[PDB]
């Protein structure tokens, strides 16, 4: 689905 | 869709992209488990490939010896490898080979060998691969093994004063008649803590002979013993002198030179052609090349070469083969027993196989039972096989002897074959008037090859019109074999110290760029890769790099002082100043002019406590604690005793390491008189006390007492 | 008594 | 010496006499023709054997996933890196845990798991360790898992064993085992096509600075390296290269750091994001992302070769496939949030997260050669660069830039039609091929290629119509068959070689099509 | 002062051990060369990987102690431990320490004024950099045929010398205390001894290092290398940046060391000396040796005798072979005929005498060779490969660059070939070329017609036409050789074909010498 990095600690 | 990389081979020629079929980017394969299977299988392949039923009981060993040469059991499979050599036709190939080049070929080459060997100190025998030390019955680096051999001779019969290869050989042959030999062997004594106390062991001529002919397996390649090695080096130097003079020989000459040899012989053959004649080539590769060759035929051939040379060195030539004509081969680690429970396992020694007998699987039994004839307690005796890697020179001498003869046999229309050979590998060019005749020519040359025991691999070999063929990963066309796959693993850091590592890597990129013919951007990316792996290996990074660490924390305060931060050395945190044009120039030189004066002065001082540039960065690496824990150290107690001696003499004589010490004197005598001369030097003019010089003299004479008492 | 092959032309 | 002589003569003196006095007659012509009559076989004709029976391929279960890590289905966790915080790289996961990573827990009932409860307990030990320190303290847990669930087998000496031969107990026997052959993989093609396309993150591979330049060469070299690096850094193949280098390097340090100890090593790769929309922005994002967590067992080094054992846990957004994942034990881990921002609405909701687990063996040699994956670039570079020179050197002009874009390389097949791509994008195919060569290298693979060069040389022999021949092609194809067992890359390149033979035979026929 | 005392006491301790005492007493001192070979044979299996494992540890490195305590603080700045009193692993007087301390002393260390001492030690390397400073640059691309194998001096330096004599220089400049008194080199070549010993003897730093670097300073590395046709040894140092199969670079030949022309000057010297021996044919053996040992050459920075230059020079010219033949220097693997150089790769046969007719109705004996023999020809800007059988050329191929030089190759090699047409052309040969005027000496005939061809322009055309001429068939268009040396292939010579490329040169490591 061309969507790799994801999750951010923020 | 379906991605197929091989589709790019359609339009393009294969020889240019051939470096992408070889997967040299990854790790190699390697050995697991017991090597006894391969060893027994290979011995049975040796007795099998030698086709003879003639078996004569040896007088000395009370063991059947199968001597197969100039006799044939023919099997309905001829195409399958043969080990049987017909010595008459062999010496025929030797005669035609000599009469092709000079009448004095063998006499002269043997003269050169005799020269180089008679000069030779036996200490250079330590140079080479690992060899089998029979004292501890283990494989060792050649130097330590030779130290144990000579040391054992010293503790048995007294010290060895020979200092020559010839006298070493004389002592080797003298020990075979020795009824008793003494060893340095570490025996564990339970004092319950087991301290491996060094000890002195005894052995009998019967056991010592077998230990002397014993060869060891390496998970396979064989590593012969220390008593067999000098004579093997003799024959190998003879065959090297023979190889050098041969145009068709590819063994003694290699790298960039092999290339031009092939080019020259190619254009020579193309010019030699007639208008009727037809040229075609084949890439030959040989399987079981070592198992087919036999030391008996090598004994006959060596006797033929040494016929006219000298009767003094001829007896020294014939001794090398006969130790491989009766030779013992260590079996291996052995077999293991298990249940279906996977709980209990029973290890077996190679000695005790014949105890368990049928307990092994039927394959093991079928391979094992015939070898019980030639079996000994720990070891298996075979005459005819040639262990791999030892004689390679003489092997290619044989091959070139097969290729050398064209004028011989029949002057049939279009009878031509010649080519190159290195050990098993050979490239054959065949020329015949008509195409139908070519098959006949090729088959005749394979017939003589298999006649003396050179077996072309019918599976591996292939041939075509002259343009295409391969030699030792060198593929030919109008172009020449552009591949970096050979030299890949050497590009990484050399691992001695920092300056030597990087500068040596640079010069490696240079030499590869000239010879292996890689392109410049390839060498630039190689420079950057070697630089990154260098920085990671030595844990350094540039000053402008955000990376923080132990060595970088110093660089944080280092940066502000130095004006020119590019001229800094890489190991001190400097950025790369070298490039393709500067590859010949070490980084210290290229950065030196732009260095800050404080920097360059502080870094290069020779007093530091810590093509190659020494700088300040060179250091020595500590050995790990492995060999010191086992009894290998209890053996090393001798080597350390050599240590403090050599270090002492190097402290007395500064040029000892550079210029080898000479003159007729004892080490101790020269040390004493030299110490007296330096004492007189410092006393007469320079500053030292007179009573102190007499104290030094007192220490010298008191040392002469304890030196005399021994 | 071993046959031969003459490659008529090429293949591409 | 006197009993070592080959001839019917016994005394060495007689062999010596026959040697020194030897003069050969021309009787080896009849000896060679009788040897020729005895050797009846091996005349060879290409057109006769030109079929080569295509290529034989093994049949059985589909080949599994042999790579130590998951590529296509692997999932990432993005963290913007601090220079002093990430400089350790061990603390990277400790700063990761302050995020959402700590909450994820698998359920007790896995999908397609071999040893669920063990892996679940170990996962909890990793999460509990990361809080305090990254070493796992369990002395009983690792003893069963190590050796690849290899058990330490008690050894009974031979001296006391003789009675147990006289009285047979414990059911004493001896046997060895062989690997079970597999069949051609399907998924491999999709893996290649995924590694070929550019990932959203810019580059995964640390590459040093460029040296100073002089007009003549270093302009050409520096430019070519800038372009090739720029292309290959964005690919997912570079991603797997980077994670391999960084994590296998981490393990390599952990083997010296804590021998005989259990440690939690992250599986991670560093990447900086790059944005081509505008020049002026706040910053290009510099960060590092996490594929999963890893566990190391005893590092003790035997006199013979020791092989360390390793337990890999990877995140994935993807449903597992039992066929290629048979070695993997999958769980249902949780749900992960994924969103995008576009011209459309693109909300993205959430997608379930699966946790893949397995155990593998790493030799120290494999740790090294896999630790440096950068070598692949070079072997691609050369192969590419030569093509640009050999062309341009014909026209005595600078064709490098023109050859890269214009020259067409056959890449794949779609809809039964042969497809080609320019040399710049087909460069990714070579880089992926070399990287698989690094990852998938087995003894089987080396036998395959080293016996395959003969096939290729015969093919190009028929290419220029040189009427090439190999002597026992049944034997050659038996050696090629012999080296194809379980290796996915080996069987893949085998089948692709079949298709090459087919299309080449269609172009012109020196070969066969079934 | 105690530095000698503790050595004496150490000797006392060593000879008190009988095992070491007897091995110290028995035999020559040469046993040291063997004794050293008995240690540290163990090397690690992994070149880089082992070193990575080594630098992984924080305190792997073995380093000296005394100097650091003398100069600098052992403790750190950031409170990461540096030094201990414990000697671990191998037991030697060095105490282990961390890697970063080296960097610290490279930073804050108290050292001054080492600059001038460094460079003239490494002047080999520093000079190899100095030469790269002055050159200019241009870039292009071509399909380039390099000359595949030339054995050619690389990294050339003035006053280059053999390995033994440079070992003598090593011993004399390093230390006087233990040195042999070595006559041959020191007496004749003194004044390089003065320079080297003067600069290196006063400041005792890195004795072993300076030695082993001076060994390489005077040693040109002659390897088997591809060259694209610039044969000056200065370009050989950096070929890679310059040329290759696809490479090209320019603006080079200008900057070179003074050796390259000095060698040619020595060639002219040997020319004049051999002429001096040619003037008087009473004896040529006793006079030329006098002319050799008497002459003294002045090299730019040093005075050196002509004997030690001739015997030990690398480049073998047709003259230099003659000058060496008077001495005992063995340099083989070289064939010299006129301006041309040759090497013999194949066959053998005996010299035979055949009397054949000239056009002046007179008979003169000609010594010819019957062999099937394949030799490589070498001429200015042209290389080729020839094979003669039974006094006539069998196979020929020309790899030459320039047309005229190709024609010269063809000619000269025809002279060495000596066909029957060699006799048919005799336009006024007898009046002059027959009898050379030197004390009434008849000059050999091969060189007679060689000189007749060197005479004028039409004499080349004569024997060039003496070979069979035929219109060449298609497929030989590129290989065919015109009378004037071109490839147009309308009319071409028989038994010759040009190759597009160069031709590789053979090499053999051999030494042969006999009296003249």
């Amino acid at each position: 689905a061309a969507a790799a990095a994801a999750a951010a600690a923020a | 869709m379906e991605i197929n990389p091989y589709l790019m081979f359609l339009n393009n020629d294969v020889t240019s992209l051939i470096s992408t079929t070889y997967p040299y980017t990854g790790p190699p394969p390697m050995s697991h488990g017991s090597s006894t299977k391969y060893t027994l299988e290979t011995i049975k392949r040796t007795y099998d490939y030698s086709r003879t039923s003639v078996e004569k009981t040896s007088k000395v060993f009370n063991i059947p010896r199968r001597k197969f040469c100039n006799c044939l059991e023919d099997k309905d499979e001829l195409v399958k490898p043969t080990g049987n050599v017909d010595i008459s036709s062999l010496l025929g190939l030797a005669e035609m080979m000599e009469k092709r080049m000079g009448e004095g070929f063998f006499k002269h080459c043997v003269m050169e060998a005799e020269t180089e060997i008679l000069k030779m100190h036996f200490s250079r025998l330590t140079e080479g691969r690992q060899t089998y030390d029979w004292t501890s019955e283990r494989n060792m680096p050649a130097a330590t093994a030779l130290q144990l051999t000579v040391d054992a001779i010293k503790e048995t019969e007294g010290p060895f004063k020979g200092t020559t290869m010839l006298e070493y050989c004389n002592k080797m042959i003298e020990m075979l008649d020795w009824k008793e030999i003494k060893f340095k062997k570490v025996k564990t004594v339970v004092r319950k803590t087991k301290v491996p106390v060094m000890g002195i062991d005894s052995i009998k001529h019967d056991e010592f002979l077998i230990r002397a002919l014993t060869i060891n397996t390496m998970a396979a390649i064989a590593t012969p013993g220390m008593i067999v090695r000098p004579f093997s080096k003799i024959v190998e130097t003879v065959a090297q002198k023979i190889c050098e003079k041969l145009k068709e020989s590819g063994l003694p000459v290699g790298g960039n030179e092999k290339k031009a040899k092939l080019k020259t012989t190619v254009t020579s053959l193309n010019a030699r052609m007639n208008s009727d004649q037809f040229a075609v080539n084949i890439t030959g590769d040989n399987s079981k090349w070592n198992e087919c060759q036999q030391p008996e035929a090598y004994l006959a051939l060596l006797a033929y070469i040494t016929k006219d040379s000298s009767d003094l060195m001829k007896d020294l030539c014939s001794v090398a083969p006969v130790l491989f004509c009766n030779k013992f081969v260590k079996l291996g680690q052995g077999i293991r027993l298990s249940n279906k429970r996977k709980t209990k396992e029973v290890i077996i020694k190679a000695e005790k196989m014949g105890k368990y007998k049928n307990l092994m699987r039927e394959e093991y039994k079928n391979l094992f039972e015939p070898l019980e004839k030639y079996i000994q307690k720990d070891v298996c005796f075979l005459p005819g096989g040639m262990l791999m890697g030892m004689f390679n020179m003489l092997s290619t001498v044989l091959g070139v002897s097969t290729l050398c003869y064209m004028d011989e046999e029949l002057k049939a229309k279009g009878c031509f074959w010649t080519g190159l050979q290195s050990s098993d590998d050979f490239v054959l060019f065949a020329v015949a008037s008509n195409w139908s005749n070519i098959h006949w020519t090729i088959r005749r040359f394979n017939a003589v090859c298999k006649l003396i025991g050179i077996n072309m691999s019918l599976e591996k070999s292939y041939g075509s019109l002259p343009e295409l063929f391969e030699f030792t990963s060198m593929f030919f066309d109008g172009e020449f074999v552009s591949n970096l796959a050979m030299e890949l693993p050497a590009f990484t850091t050399a691992g001695v110290n920092e300056g030597v590592d990087f500068t040596a890597a640079m010069s490696i990129i240079k030499t590869n760029m000239i010879n292996n013919s890689l392109s410049p951007s390839t060498a630039l990316m190689a420079l950057r890769i070697c630089l990154q792996e260098f920085r990671a290996t030595y844990r350094v990074h540039p000053w402008d790099s955000r990376v923080k660490g132990g060595r970088m924390k110093i660089i944080n305060e280092f940066i502000k002082t130095i004006e020119n931060k590019d001229g800094l050395l890489i190991a001190d945190g400097g950025k790369l100043m070298n490039n393709i044009s500067t590859l010949h120039i070490p980084e210290e030189v290229l950065k030196f002019e732009k260095m800050d004066e404080q920097y360059r002065n502080r870094v290069f001082n020779p007093k530091n406590p810590f093509e190659a540039v020494v700088s300040t960065h060179s250091f020595r690496t500590r050995a790990n604690r492995t060999l010191l824990n086992t009894d290998m150290r209890a053996m090393m107690a001798e080597e350390k005793r050599y240590q403090m001696v050599c270090d002492m003499f190097k402290s007395v004589f500064e040029s000892a390491d550079i210029n080898p010490p000479i003159g007729a004197m004892s080490i101790g005598e020269a040390i004493e008189e030299k110490l007296l001369e330096r004492a007189k030097m410092k006393r007469d003019i320079g500053a030292i006390e007179d009573s102190e010089y007499e104290e030094i003299k007192d220490i010298i004479r008191d040392a002469k007492k304890a030196r005399l008492e021994s | 008594t071993s046959p031969s092959y003459s490659p008529t032309s090429p293949s591409y | 010496r006197d009993e070592s002589v080959p001839l019917p003569f016994q005394t060495y003196e007689q062999m010596k006499d026959y040697c020194e006095k030897f003069k050969g007659n021309p009787r080896e012509l009849a000896s060679k023709v009788s040897q020729m009559q005895s050797n009846i076989k091996l005349p060879i004709k290409h057109y006769e054997q030109n079929k080569f029976r295509q290529i034989r391929l093994p049949k059985g279960p589909m080949a599994p996933y042999t790579h130590k890590f998951l590529m296509e289905e692997a999932w990432m966790f993005t963290k913007i890196s601090d220079p002093e915080r990430s400089r350790a790289g061990e603390i990277l996961i400790d700063f990761f845990k302050k995020g959402n990573l700590s909450a994820i827990r698998p359920k007790d009932k896995p999908l397609q798991g071999k040893y669920p409860i063990h892996y679940k307990n170990l996962w909890n030990q990793i999460k509990a360790a990361i809080a305090d320190r990254t070493m796992v303290i369990n002395e009983n847990d690792h003893s069963e898992f190590l050796g690849g669930i290899g058990r330490a087998s008690k050894k009974i000496p031979e001296i006391s064993l003789t009675q147990d031969v006289i009285t047979t107990e414990g059911l004493k026997q001896s046997e060895n085992k062989l690997p079970e052959p597999r069949s051609f993989p399907r998924w491999f093609n999709a893996e290649w096509m995924w590694a070929i396309k550019d990932s959203d993150l810019t580059g995964w591979v640390p590459m040093a600075e460029y040296p100073p330049a002089d007009n003549e060469l270093e302009d050409y070299a520096e430019h070519l390296n800038k372009t090739m690096e720029g292309v290959l850094q964005g690919t997912n193949c570079a991603r797997e290269m980077g994670k391999c280098i960084l994590t296998v390097g981490a393990l390599m340090t952990e083997c010296r750091l804590f021998p005989g100890k259990i440690k939690v090593v992250p599986i991670y790769a560093r990447s900086k994001e790059r944005k081509s929309m505008q020049e002026g922005l706040p910053v290009p994002s510099e960060m590092d992302c996490l594929f999963g967590i890893c566990v190391k067992s005893k590092s003790h080094l035997n006199k013979d070769d020791g092989m360390y054992t390793i337990i890999t846990f990877e995140f994935s957004i993807r449903e597992p496939n039992l066929e290629k994942h048979q070695k993997y034990t999958v769980f249902e881990a949780g749900h992960t949030t994924v969103r995008m921002k576009k011209g459309e609405s693109v909300i993205g909701r959430e997608v379930p997260l699966y946790l893949y687990c397995r155990t593998t063996a790493l030799s120290k040699i494999k740790n090294d050669w896999l630790s440096k994956a950068r070598r692949c670039f070079i072997t691609t570079m050369d192969t590419v660069e030569t093509i640009c020179l050999r062309e341009s050197a014909k026209a005595e002009e600078n064709l490098v830039e023109k050859t890269l874009n214009e020259k067409q390389m056959w890449i794949g097949k779609k809809n039964g039609e042969l497809i080609a791509q320019p040399l710049r994008e087909a460069l990714r195919v070579q880089l992926v091929q070399q990287f698989y060569f690094c990852i998938y290298n087995d003894s089987q693979l080396e036998g395959f290629c080293n016996e395959q060069k003969k096939i290729l040389m015969a093919l190009e022999g028929d290419k220029k119509n040189k009427s090439s021949f190999g002597f026992n092609p049944e034997g050659l194809l038996e050696k090629i068959e012999e080296c194809l067992i379980n290796n996915p890359m080996c069987l893949f390149m085998a089948q692709r070689l079949n298709e090459l033979v087919i299309e080449a035979s269609k172009r012109g026929a020196k070969f066969f099509k079934t | 002062m105690s530095l000698l005392l503790t050595i004496a006491k150490e000797y006392k301790r060593l000879c008190q051990d009988a095992k070491a005492a007897q091995m110290m007493t028995v035999g020559t001192v040469s046993n040291y060369t063997t004794f050293k070979k008995w240690t540290t044979s163990r090397k690690e299996k992994n070149p880089s990987l082992r070193m990575r494992w080594a630098m992984s540890s924080k305190f792997p490195i073995i380093a000296n102690k005394r100097m650091l305590e003398e100069a600098q603080i052992p403790k750190e700045h950031n409170n990461v431990a540096l030094w201990e009193d414990t000697e671990d692993v191998s037991k030697r007087d060095h105490v282990l320490a961390s890697a970063s301390c080296i960097n610290y002393w490279n930073f804050c260390g108290p050292c001054v004024n080492n600059s001038e001492v460094i460079k003239e030690v490494y002047k080999s390397r520093f000079g190899r950099l100095e030469r790269r400073k002055e050159i200019m640059w241009k870039e292009l691309r071509f399909t380039l045929v390099d000359r595949q194998r030339r054995r050619v001096d690389t990294q050339p330096v003035e006053q280059r010398l053999r390995t033994g004599e440079i070992k003598d220089l090593q011993m004399w400049t390093l230390f006087e205390d233990e040195a042999p008194l070595a006559s041959k080199f020191i007496l004749d070549n003194y004044g390089l001894v003065k320079e080297m010993r003067s600069k290196f003897a006063n400041k005792p730093l890195n004795k072993e290092v300076v030695a082993h670097m001076l060994e390489k300073q005077f040693n040109p590395e002659s390897r088997f290398l591809p060259v694209f046709g610039a044969i000056r040894p200065e370009r050989m140092e950096l070929i890679h940046a310059l040329g290759g199969e696809t490479w090209i670079q320019e603006a080079n030949t200008a900057g070179i060391s003074n050796v390259d022309q000095r060698k040619n000057d020595i060639r002219a010297v040997c020319r004049k000396v051999c002429l001096a021996a040619n003037a008087s044919i009473m004896n040529a053996k006793s006079k030329l040796v006098e002319y050799i040992k008497s002459t003294s050459m002045r090299i730019g920075e040093t005075e050196r005798k002509l004997e030690e230059l001739i015997l030990e020079t690398d480049d073998v010219s047709p003259e230099v072979t003659l000058c060496k033949s008077a001495l005992g220097g063995q340099l083989g693997k070289t064939l010299s005929f006129g301006p041309m150089l040759l090497k013999k790769i194949s066959g053998s046969g005996v010299k035979v005498k055949d009397t054949v007719y000239i056009q002046g109705v007179r008979a003169v004996q000609f010594e010819y060779w019957s062999e099937q023999e394949e030799f490589y020809g070498e001429y200015k800007s042209a290389t080729a490969l020839f094979s003669r059988k039974e006094r006539s050329l069998e196979w020929i191929t020309i790899g030459g660059g320039i047309n005229e030089d190709r024609k010269r190759l063809l000619a000269m090699c025809m002279i060495f070939c000596r066909d029957g047409d060699y006799f048919k052309d005799a336009p006024a040969t007898i009046t002059m070329a027959d009898l050379s005027t030197k004390l009434g000496r008849e000059i050999p005939y091969q060189y007679v017609m060689m000189n007749w061809i060197q005479k004028s322009e039409d004499n080349l055309e004569a024997l060039l036409y003496s070979r069979g001429i035929v219109e060449t068939n298609p497929g030989k268009m590129g290989s065919s050789m015109g009378i004037d040396g071109s490839k147009r292939a309308i009319k071409s010579l028989r038994a010759v074909t040009i190759q597009s490329g160069k031709i590789d040169m053979p090499e053999s490591k051999e030494k042969i010498h006999l009296e003249l």
